[PDB]
């Protein structure tokens, strides 16, 4: 009989058309079966759009609209490589969006629409170009680092969704500890904050992140730092400003709430 | 640097006043009879407010110097136009502007 | 069609195998038809298990146990969904010991010469994880203090309990029936 | 067709016009040439007009070679003869010139020295013929790209020109231009004394100041007596008129003279301040031909003639606009209908390639060069190439998508990031929404119905070019998308129509090219969400007449459609379960 | 061979040299489509894996110095001077399977092209030679598509040079398809990449082909031929007018065409000489005929203005009076009964002319041609005749196309030849030899 429906129509014209033609194309050959499962999985689409969905009051219907169109900026400007007009557009993005009251009153919003995720993508790509030698855009890697900070203090949930992301991080952590004015804005003070005041964040990290941590101090203690005496610093043996850096971090890895971690 | 020439005659009498919105129709072309711009391509009127700097200022003048239903050509050297650095991707450097434009309505 | 697809993307040459939701998707799906899952007489059981291999001819004659071997293989002995669903796809096209299926996953190796399904293999085995006391005693301290998990379960402990034992299921199916020659290939 | 012969080809496009096909042909299974076809077969024609073009490397009379410049040497261009001396040979005046034109100033102005040098406007290149070849048969000089007169007697004297004179109203002449399209003097009255031609051929030198419009010639290196002077903005050709006498006939020597530039200089804009002489590929040799077709429009404009009375007079009338679209080219000063690139094959690519870059520059929201693009692609291009049934292919290929990528894809990429999330204002009209339009549990149409979800908004700004905003490089210019959307669901449906029964002559010359650009632009604005109400409902309908019906024609669905083709259906049902998906989000939280 | 050291003891391998590169070429050669899935996956691994080895071993460093060393010389000529015959003759090839060899190496490498950025810039220096253009190019282009730090370093000077390769060399789409390359790759788009492209190849519009959409032209003529030869019976002076009723200014986004004057033909051929017979041309727009458009005079596709009482573009209600004098060549206008200050001179009077109007669509105009084909609105100069006078006693007077074919029905399109030459119209009486 008629399909008199777009489900039955839809599945029944994959079929034919996969049984009625050997589909030379692998592209094609996944589209078909992707609505083919979409249309058997109608229940599967609600589980995959309900985690996306969100409600929200008719009062925030304009500040709402102005963090999407910010956050729309934000992603757009993912496929371009990344220059000064980019940077300039990121930071005055971001900006807006820390303007936007929003962005306070609905952290799960934010956390739902994975900006803080986009954000990370952005700082990962800068920082792999040009890792080797002196990264680029500095002001634009502080303004993404005290973005992710701002978003790991804004709530528990926040913070536990950027410590999912700590090995990177601690990975990374050598960005600008030797630049001063700009502590506070560096991949290491970004899982600082992940880790800061959440004793059960504190448990969950484990041993190979702390020797990662312990492995850059040692780096440090032992070894000058290359641009300080490239400006002209005096060549001691050791690395102290790196160092206090990374105390840092073990102090708030083992400190949580005025009592100490014991393991 | 402007300078005018009649196609189609209008009333004679009202000119643009200042502060006035002027509505015309242009149709940009270069000195090699390229065409680069035209209003009647986008079939939109378009409207610029007098001595505001809205627009060029050899347009400005052109439109100016117009009376109200005319259409004339006004040709624009680069130093009223662009200057020497031209507009990126549409008008090369130094480059002198040839304008149809019909003075459609004042407002 | 589809059990081509997959087969093709699995032998095209990658540096890491990436996720693929219409594979998951399918795999179960294949899955789940073969396994379709007062007691049972004899005539119940002889139907149930010829329907079974039914269910199991209708993936195998298609390529699907060469599809589950070049999918472990491109693993390259790195655990995920991916492998999950390959090693819980092979499970049940090897249900019951399936000879014909064990005969073309062992002629298939023997002809491609596949060091990387093996190789892969052992990954996975070391890949997989065991017991951990140290995150038992966190999350213990961590109820002691009484912070609720408003997240899932903290798994931790014995992550993949569930594909260690489908991986080592696999493995067990794979020489069912007292399979000599795929016994010694091992 | 001979001298005052008629003649009419009817192809059967109209069976019932063959008047001695059911004689003949038609039980013998024989299909008319245009059995199955929805538009009238282009012909084509020979040209009238003899045009000219590169010399072949397989002419059977003329060999060219290009001899690198040496040291001491300048470049040069050595036009010669292949089979002189044999059977049926002819022996026949040749028009020979540069690829390349001089353009002159825009406006005139009313050892050597290095400033000088530099500062001119003066360019200089010779004509060396050879020793053996009589100068009485050679004429040197320049042609603009009006030059088509193929003569076997040429002649100075009946030369093309003409005169105008321009005064005031009481007489008084103000100024007398003379304007003519060839500018030559002839080799043999050029030489004057004599001589043997042994210590060096004849070497006629023509030099043009384009800042004056002055064009002079050398013979030996004494000027001569004739002098042109052209108009400003004239291109000139350089140019030869040569009959074989000999094997060896001249030489394009791009060399220069004391305080001249050479032809180099002001034909390259790279080498413009270069004094060393060059001959870069882009500069050929080429001759006058006939051998080359002309493409007969396949539409008219329609005139009106009436003898209306002594008095009167004959009325002439016209009013039904017709255009076409010209693609011109700019080192040869000629233009060309660009349906008439279905033949021409290098320019086809060439333009093919050249919509790819533009694409190019302006993707991913690069509305600065957008709005810069929009100058040289309007929207009335767009929408003719959008529109025309006998673009080729390639060229109606890249113009859909040059169009989607300057006005359309910005928003459609806005829209297809957020589409994934759904955010839902809790409001009256948000509350209104019901899973099913009424008690009888019918699905809607996808698409229609009362949707409440925040979305992007959009905007586009109006691209001009004599503002000094400088704030409209934001936001992709602006497009009629009323007009795109009623043309684009009028083509659909026509294409529909006509595909159904599967003729032979598909717009762009495949069912894949009439296919893919359309239902791209469609998916394109449905992305958008242009398309509301009554012309979803059309294109339902046409999509599927059956399951989409509001309580043989079959829709795109079940038209044997190519793999392209079927993947872009793929792309448009995924959509339409988005939109199933959306709704059904916005009555849970109606509902919640 | 160099740092003068010439002379016939030195070694050259030539042709083993061209030997192992056509080896190296088959060794390193893609896998062909029509093979197998399987197939072809292990052809493309092996053929990696040979890439990796070969680069690990430093061969791309080796070909350059073997590409720079060929490069010294300027020309096959200088080379076979330098070395000798042999090596004059098989420079070019060997520069070419060179060229061959590094892009097969690096062809969908990403180490190998991305160790290819340092080189990069030496490689673009050298695209304006003839000799190693196509295959610098190919390279270019296999490098840019692979490596993303092949495109960071581009620069300015980098994108000009290939632009100028386009203005030197001509129209190559493989040069287009290197801007493609730089201006996204990967899905990424680079803006200083497209804004360099954009401003340094779009504004000058003297490479790319330009289009523009042009209202199509027609033109009408009376079947009236007016010559002037020794020994003919054709008055020289003649007169005719054009009233036009109605015009509207813009049809389109185009202004409207219309143009009044006279035409000529190619030596007593009945059809109008040189010019288009389609559309976009009218009368004015070659050296054939001269026209006016109200305020400009046009003939050779080139208009001056010419001054006139209130002058204006042609409207309705306006009489353009058309004069031509063959005695002394020379034809004049009147609008609206005022002379116009301008005249066409000392043209060609070696065929025949006629009145002629050229127009885009929205015109209303009416032939005045005297007597019962028309009332002239004026009175006609003294010793100009009208040109109703002219019409054969055979012939009648008829306003058709200009051009041989019009709108009609394909199938009774009437396809003509060519016409035989019209000498009856100018009438010479040829005596007998005395």
């Amino acid at each position: 009989k008629k399909s008199s429906t777009l489900q039955q129509l839809i599945s029944e014209t994959m079929v034919r058309w996969a049984q009625e033609s050997v589909i030379e194309d692998p592209e094609l050959v996944r589209a078909m079966f992707v609505l083919l499962h979409r249309q058997y999985d109608g229940i599967g689409g609600l589980v995959r759009a309900l985690p996306k969905t969100y409600t929200i009051n008719g009062v925030s219907v304009e500040d709402t609209i102005n963090l999407l169109a910010s956050l729309g900026q934000i992603r757009s400007l993912l496929s371009v490589r990344m220059g000064k007009e980019e940077e300039k557009l990121m930071i005055r993005g971001l900006g807006d969006i820390m303007n936007n009251k929003v962005f306070y009153q609905h952290p799960n919003l934010m956390r739902a629409l994975g900006m803080h995720e986009t954000v990370m993508e952005v700082m990962v790509n800068v920082l792999g170009g040009g890792e080797s030698k002196e990264i680029t855009f500095p002001k634009m890697v502080a303004n993404c680092c005290r973005f992710l900070c701002y978003f790991c203090r804004i709530s528990r949930q926040n913070q536990k969704a950027m410590f999912d992301h700590l090995s990177y991080l601690l990975e990374n952590s050598s960005v600008g500890l030797a630049s001063p004015a700009m502590r506070g804005s560096t991949p290491l003070d970004v899982a600082a904050a992940s880790v800061m005041d959440n004793n059960e964040l504190a448990l969950a990290l484990r041993e190979p992140d702390l020797e990662k941590v312990v492995r850059y101090l040692a780096g440090c203690g032992l070894q000058s730092c290359q641009m300080l005496v490239s400006k002209g610093y005096p060549d001691i043996g050791w690395n102290p400003v790196e160092g206090e850096r990374y105390l840092d971090f073990l102090r708030f890895a083992v400190f949580c709430n005025g009592e100490s971690v014991e393991e | 640097g402007v300078e005018i020439e009649t196609i189609s005659p209008g009333d004679g009498r009202t000119f643009p006043k200042k502060g006035q919105t002027c509505v015309v129709h242009y149709t940009g072309m270069l000195q090699n009879g390229k065409k680069f711009d035209s209003s009647r391509d986008r079939n939109k009127p378009f409207k610029f407010r007098i001595g505001k700097q809205e627009v060029i200022k050899g347009f400005e003048e052109g439109a100016a110097q117009m009376s109200l239903g005319q259409r004339a050509k006004l040709t624009c050297t680069p130093d009223v136009a662009y200057g020497a650095t031209g507009h990126p991707g549409v008008i090369p450097p130094n480059a002198t502007l040839i304008f149809d434009v019909e003075l459609l309505n004042l407002e | 069609q589809l059990i081509l697809l997959f087969s093709r993307t699995a032998l095209t040459e990658k540096c890491k195998l990436e996720e693929d939701f219409l594979y998951m998707a399918y795999a179960d799906i294949m899955a789940k038809s073969c396994h379709d899952e007062e007691v049972k007489s004899f005539e119940e059981k002889e139907m149930e298990k010829q329907k079974l291999l039914y269910q199991q001819a209708r993936l195998h004659d298609r390529g699907a146990a060469e599809m589950v071997l070049q999918t472990i293989s491109a693993s390259k002995g790195e655990t995920g969904p991916m492998v999950a669903a390959t090693l819980k796809l092979g499970i049940a096209i090897l249900n019951g010991g399936n000879s014909t299926v064990q005969q073309k996953m062992l002629d298939y190796l023997k002809e491609k010469k596949d060091v990387g399904f093996f190789q892969s293999l052992a990954g996975l085995m070391q890949s997989c994880s065991v017991l951990d006391l140290n995150a038992f005693e966190r999350q213990n301290k961590a109820e002691g203090l009484g912070m609720v998990t408003e997240e899932g379960s903290g798994e931790k402990v014995l992550q993949d309990d569930e594909f260690t034992c489908d991986l080592f299921r696999f493995l067990q199916l794979l020489c069912e029936g007292h399979n000599s020659d795929f016994q010694n290939y091992l | 067709l001979g001298v005052a012969q008629v003649g009419r080809m009817n192809f059967g496009k109209d069976v019932s016009t063959l008047k001695y096909f059911t004689i003949c042909g038609l039980q013998e299974g024989y299909e008319p040439f245009a059995v199955n076809t929805n538009r009238d077969i282009t012909m084509w024609l020979s040209k009238r007009l003899p045009q000219f073009l590169q010399v072949p490397s397989n002419h059977e009379h003329i060999e060219v070679t290009r001899i690198d410049g040496t040291i001491d040497s300048s470049p040069c261009l050595k036009v010669t003869q292949k089979s002189f001396g044999s059977q049926n040979s002819n022996t026949d005046i040749m028009f020979y010139r540069l690829s390349m034109p001089i353009e002159c100033a825009e406006v005139f102005s009313k050892r050597d020295d290095y400033d000088f040098l530099m500062q001119t406007s003066t360019y200089y290149y010779s004509v060396r013929i050879f020793p053996g070849q009589e100068p009485a048969n050679v004429w040197v000089g320049w042609i603009t790209s009006d030059f088509h007169q193929y003569d076997t007697g040429f002649d100075l004297d009946r030369v093309r020109t003409v005169t105008v004179t321009l005064g005031d109203e009481k007489g008084k002449v103000h100024e007398s231009i003379k304007r003519s399209n060839c500018y030559m003097v002839c080799a043999g009255e050029s030489m004057s004394p004599g001589q043997g031609r042994n210590n060096n051929g004849l070497e006629i030198g023509c030099v043009v100041d384009a800042a004056s419009g002055l064009l002079t010639f050398i013979a030996n290196g004494k000027e001569l007596s004739t002098y042109y002077q052209v108009e400003p903005s004239t291109k000139l050709f350089p140019a030869v008129f040569a009959q074989a006498t000999s094997p060896n006939v001249f030489q394009f020597e791009l060399g220069r003279i004391k305080n001249v530039m050479p032809l180099s200089a002001g034909l390259f804009k790279s080498e413009h301040k270069n004094p060393v002489p060059q001959c870069p590929p882009r500069l050929h040799v080429q001759f006058l031909s006939h051998v080359l077709w002309s493409r007969m429009p396949n539409q008219f404009l329609k005139v009106d003639v009436s003898r209306i009375s002594e008095r009167q007079g004959w009325l002439v009338q016209c009013l039904d606009p017709l255009q076409f679209m010209s693609l011109h080219i700019p080192e040869e000063n000629r233009s060309v209908d660009i349906l008439e690139l279905t033949e021409q094959e290098e320019l086809l690519k060439f333009h093919y390639h050249t919509l790819r870059l533009y694409s190019a520059v302006c993707a991913l929201g690069n509305h600065r060069v957008a709005h810069a693009l929009c100058s040289h692609v309007d929207e009335p291009q767009l929408l003719y190439a959008i529109e025309n049934k006998y673009m080729p292919g390639l060229l109606r290929a890249g113009y859909y998508d040059l169009l989607i990528d300057i006005h359309l894809s910005s928003y459609a990429t806005a829209r297809l990031m957020m589409n994934n999330e759904y955010i839902v204002p809790m409001t009256e009209e948000t509350k209104s929404i019901t899973l099913f339009p009424d008690e009888n549990k019918k699905h809607g149409l996808p698409g229609i119905g009362l949707s409440t979800s925040l979305r992007p908004r959009m905007q586009f700004s109006s691209p001009s070019f004599v503002s000094i905003s400088n704030e409209c490089y934001q936001y992709s210019p602006e497009f009629p998308l009323d007009i795109l959307k009623s043309k684009t669901i009028q083509m659909l449906t026509e294409a529909v129509k006509e595909g159904s029964l599967h003729a032979r002559d598909p717009v762009g010359g495949t069912t894949e090219f009439l296919f893919v650009p359309l239902i791209k632009l469609f998916y394109t604005l449905l992305i958008m969400g242009i398309f509301h109400n009554e012309d979803l409902k059309h294109i339902l309908q046409l999509i599927e007449p059956s399951v989409f019906k509001e309580a043989p024609k079959e829709g795109l669905l079940q038209m044997k459609l190519p793999e392209p083709v079927k993947l872009q259906m793929c792309l448009l049902l995924q959509y339409l379960c988005d939109c199933q998906v959306r709704h059904r989000i916005e009555a849970i939280v109606a509902f919640s | 061979l160099s740092k003068k050291a010439k002379a016939s003891t030195v070694d050259l391998p030539i042709e083993s040299v061209s030997l192992s590169l056509q080896d190296l070429i088959g060794y390193f050669h893609p896998p062909d489509e029509h093979l197998e899935h399987e197939d072809k996956q292990n052809r493309l691994r092996a053929l990696k894996n040979r890439q990796n080895l070969f680069q690990e071993e430093g061969m791309i460093n080796l070909v350059l110095e073997c590409i720079d060393r060929l490069h010294v010389y300027s020309s096959a000529a200088h080379f076979a001077d330098v070395a000798g015959r042999e090596a004059g003759e098989s420079w070019k090839s060997i520069l070419n399977s060179l060229y061959e060899l590094l892009a097969a190496l690096i062809r969908g490498n990403r180490k190998n092209c991305a160790q290819f950025s340092g080189s990069l810039d030496w490689l673009i220096s050298r695209l304006e030679r003839l000799e190693a253009s196509s295959g610098i190019l190919e390279v270019l282009h296999c490098v840019l598509v692979e490596s993303p730090e092949a495109l960071n370093i581009i620069k300015e000077g980098h994108i000009k040079s290939i632009i100028s390769l386009l203005d030197k060399h001509g129209r190559n789409h493989k040069v287009l398809d290197v801007l493609c390359s730089l201006c996204v790759c990967h899905g990424v788009a680079v803006r200083s990449n497209q804004h360099l492209i954009c401003d340094n190849l779009l504004p000058g519009r003297d490479l790319l082909l330009q289009t523009r959409l042009v209202n199509h032209v027609s033109s009408m003529r009376p079947n009236i031929f007016l010559g002037v030869s020794e020994g003919s019976a054709q008055y020289k002076k003649w007169y005719y007018e054009l009233m036009v009723d109605h015009t509207e200014p813009f049809v389109t986004a185009e202004a409207t065409h219309l143009r009044v004057g006279w035409a000529s033909t190619e030596g007593y051929s009945p059809y109008p000489g040189g010019g288009e017979e389609w559309g976009g041309n009218g009368v004015g727009d070659d050296l054939f005929s001269y026209g006016f458009d109200g305020l400009h005079l046009w003939s050779g596709c080139i208009a001056r203005t010419v001054s006139s009482p209130n002058q204006h573009l042609l409207r309705t209600d306006d009489v353009i009076s058309c004069c031509l004098d063959l005695s002394a060549p020379s034809i004049s206008f009147r609008i609206n009964g005022q002379p116009v200050q301008g005249m066409f001179e000392n043209f060609n009077i070696d065929g025949l002319f006629f009145p002629v109007v050229s127009f885009s669509a929205g015109i209303k105009v009416r032939f005045l041609l005297g007597g019962r084909h028309g009332e002239f609105k004026f009175l006609p100069p003294p010793g100009y005749a009208p040109c109703y006078e002219a019409v054969l006693p055979k012939e009648k007077l008829k306003v058709e196309h200009s051009r041989e074919y019009k709108q009609e029905r394909t199938y009774t399109r009437d396809l003509l030849g060519p016409t035989v030459s019209l000498t009856q119209a100018a009438f010479t009486p040829i005596p007998v030899d005395t």
